[PDB]
RNA sequence: GCUUGAGUCUCGUAGAGGGGGGUAGAAUUCCAGGUGUAGCGGUGAAAUGCGUAGAGAUCUGGAGGAAUACCGGUGGCGAAGGCGGCCCCCUGGACGAAGACUGACGCUCAGGUGCGAAAGCGUGGGGAGCAAACAGGAUUAGAUACCCUGGUAGUCCACGCCGUAAACGAUGUCGACUUGGAGGUUGUGCCCUUGAGGCGUGGCUUCCGGAGCUAACGCGUUAAGUCGACCGCCUGGGGAGUACGGCCGCAAGGUUAAAACUCAAAUGAAUUGACGGGGGCCCGCACAAGCGGUGGAGCAUGUGGUUUAAUUCGAUGCAACGCG
């Protein structure tokens, strides 16, 4: 179906989950697979292995474009990320590029309060 | 073991096949320091597990063990303030000590007549692999798949 | 932020990220706007980094 | 009168000094739209919350507000509060080089006047994020908290008020003298500049230390050393920086400022120890790894209690309870 044969792995790295959307060059998506959604509820899903297996469960569900070359982009930190790419060329996938887009601001915004924890 | 790394003691094999693996068979299944008793225990049943199967003593032993160790395990960590159960890979020694404590436990479990026909039993159950220690080392490999998320 | 390799490429080796973005901007830009304790911890930064 | 104090002029230097105006780029939120699909968010774990009315993720376009990553530095500037994108306009101070000029014009300062973080107040705007109050979810014995999800005043702008802070180098201002070392920052002079050098001479500043001082801790040419000038303030702890009165303030409150009564201490610095849900290193059947027990049953024996005429006395966390 629509056989787009390159694509974009936004991961999305964030403390409690990583989400993971491959996408075409256009941005427009082609198939998502998040950290708590393949099983492990809860301190479980923010783990290396919990994402590898979302990106395992990624690379599945886009068999139907034939995707060969992928960028990957990263944004947020986390424990996923860096074993999120290994996933993908576990996966047969070329990977092409991997930039980190983390939002970073130019002192812009003021951040939450929080944790006396 | 807070300080004192150690050695290992020599136990003396079989007197029947010579083989130190069943030797500590006979030891896990040795209760009040009566060894006669037990090692009686592990021929009749060994050797009716070898009539049985018809294969030979310890390769029959060796098979019905062979279904019941452990790959990996879990263990509590208590690192960070919480409770994880990690898996943790079992050493080769650990492995069959736990298969035997398994099988010799699952046989204590059974309601046959006499204990070499409650193990003899148990060691056939596990031969095709549909016993009660399977089913704790199953047991064991749920927990370590499902907790597979810490390494 | 990029890269890319030739076809000899086996890891992804990127550590431009151990040199900017990841271990230490993202972090310090989750908790509060103070103007005091950065005073006080760049403070005994350079007041630690001595010999 | 005089120039060694103070000041003026010439030429430059560095600077987040101030006020006004403009603009730029990242990011957060919102709105509209495309793809896409079952979760997202959150936590120690959860739940509230958002989500098949299509969230989260992702791309495009727009709006708006606030703050200005990197440079960024015990770096700089300012009397202090404080001041951080870039550009323009108006403007204050400092420092340096040589020379000229005035000629003690100086120092401090009670009352007085001005400036004075943040929160707060008034009027009018603005309102993205954050967030007192508030609401819900948890946690808990309770939880009017810490944690989570939302969230209003406020934070932002204009003008006025307030007038305070651990407004702190807890160190008033001005001047003079008194061994050193390593830096930072900003000038300037000289020498092959034979380079990212060598030798000096100023301004500000950081760390360590000598004499000296100090109760000690420490300060130590930027003094808490050695002196001089003027000011402010102190006189045991509490009551109390409170009440009454005055002045100020829209209010909140600010400022000035007692007494009765009560205690024989309150305090500072340092020492020894003990302790810590502080840190480092280390041990023991301490935990872990195992095996067998106890707690359940009947009996033995000891104890508490009860009973009794008496149920002899003693032992009572560990270290009393088949103990004397």
């Amino acid at each position: 179906r629509k056989q787009v044969s390159d694509g974009v792995a936004h991961i999305h790295a964030s403390f409690n989950n990583t989400i993971v959307t491959i996408t075409d060059r256009q941005g427009n998506a082609l198939g998502w697979a998040t950290a708590g959604g393949s099983g492990f509820r809860g301190s479980r899903k923010s783990t290396p292995f919990a994402a590898q297996v979302a990106a395992e469960r990624c690379a599945d569900a886009v068999k139907e474009y034939g995707i060969k070359n992928l960028e990957v982009m990263v944004k947020g930190p986390g424990p996923g990320r860096e074993s999120t790419i290994r996933a993908l060329n576990a996966a047969g996938f070329r990977i092409t590029n991997i930039t980190d887009v983390t939002p970073i601001p130019h002192n812009g915004c003021r951040p939450p309060k929080k944790r006396r924890v | 073991p807070r300080r004192r790394v150690i050695g290992q003691r020599k136990i003396l094999p079989d007197p029947k096949f010579g083989s130190e693996l069943l030797a500590k068979f006979v030891n896990i299944l040795m209760v009040d320091g009566k060894k006669s008793t037990a090692e009686s225990i592990v021929y009749s049943a060994l050797e009716t597990l070898a009539q049985r199967s018809g294969k030979s003593e310890l390769e029959a032993f060796e098979v019905a063990l062979e279904n019941v160790r452990p790959t990996v395990e879990v263990k509590s960590r208590r690192v960070g303030g919480s409770t994880y159960q990690v898996p943790v890979e079992v050493r080769p020694v650990r492995r069959n000590a736990l298969a035997m404590r398994w099988i010799v436990e699952a046989a204590r479990k059974r309601g046959d007549k006499s204990m070499a026909l409650r193990l003899a039993n148990e060691l056939s159950d596990a031969a095709e692999n549909k016993g009660t220690a399977v089913k704790k080392r199953e047991d064991v490999h749920r927990m370590a798949e499902a907790n597979k998320a810490f390494a | 932020i990029k890269v890319r390799e030739n076809e000899p490429f086996d890891v992804a080796l990127r550590r431009f990220k151990r040199s900017c973005e990841k271990a230490g901007v993202l972090a310090e830009v989750r908790r509060r706007e103070f103007y005091e304790k950065p005073t006080t911890e760049r403070k005994r930064a350079k007041a630690s980094a001595v010999k």
